[PDB]
């Protein structure tokens, strides 16, 4: 899977 | 458990470069390894409320479980060609005259003719199986004239490949030595993370 980068700081 | 780039053998997942997943074949990649870094997330993940979202490598996402052009090795993670093959990311890095079309997404591979003509050339000096020792192409130890040859992915495996830092200015930063010529602690961090890529993906 990938982090989505609204969970990203 | 560790996340180990599969293209470059390193460990480190920050926030703008992660090592990520594909949810079917199991490869672990960063995005900038592979060229999905800085790309907004999917329409689907609208639907989670979860912090990730599922990927898939380009391979996956055409059904096929392909072989590289340019080694014999099944592993690792690919990228398409123009023709419609297949090359390893690390293979089209590694291997000389080979490009990719745009750096951004490294999509796609074009290989010409003077690749083809490469094909068996040289003898692969670290596949364990011989009978494909002279299939694709070969790299040699970049040490002053040595000509030791190796598929790239054989190379990999036996913690041979070295990026240089961006700072050194290296117009072409990608190099392999032969055992003979390695640096041994670079080997030793290189070869334990494949055998951990190993164990993990299976
Ligand atoms: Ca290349
Ligand atoms: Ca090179
Ligand atoms: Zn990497
Ligand atoms: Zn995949
Ligand atoms: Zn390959
Ligand atoms: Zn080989
Ligand atoms: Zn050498």
């Amino acid at each position: 899977a990938r982090t989505k980068q609204t969970a990203r700081k | 458990h560790i996340l180990i780039c599969c293209v470059c053998l390193g460990d480190n997942s920050e926030d703008a470069d992660e090592i990520i997943q594909c949810d079917n074949c199991g490869v672990t990649v960063h995005e900038g390894c592979y060229g999905v870094d800085g790309e907004s997330d999917s329409i689907m993940s609208s639907a989670s409320e979860n912090s990730t979202e599922p990927w898939f490598c380009d391979a996956c996402k055409n059904g096929v479980s392909p072989s590289c052009e340019l080694c014999p090795s099944q592993d690792g993670i690919f990228k398409e060609t123009d023709a419609g093959r297949w090359v390893h990311v690390v293979c089209a890095l590694y291997v000389p005259g080979v490009a990719f079309g745009d750096i951004d997404k490294l999509r796609p591979v074009t290989l010409t003719e003077m690749n083809y003509s490469k094909y068996g050339a040289k003898e692969c000096s670290l596949c364990e199986d011989t009978r494909f020792a002279r299939t694709g192409v070969c790299i040699s130890c970049d040490a002053g004239m040595c000509r030791s040859f190796f598929h790239v992915t054989c190379a990999q495996r036996e913690g041979l490949l070295s990026e240089a830092a961006a700072e050194e200015d290296i117009a072409d930063p990608f190099f392999a030595y032969c055992k003979q010529h390695a640096d041994r602690f670079d080997r030793k961090w290189k070869r334990k993370n494949y055998l951990a890529l190993q164990s993990y993906c299976k």
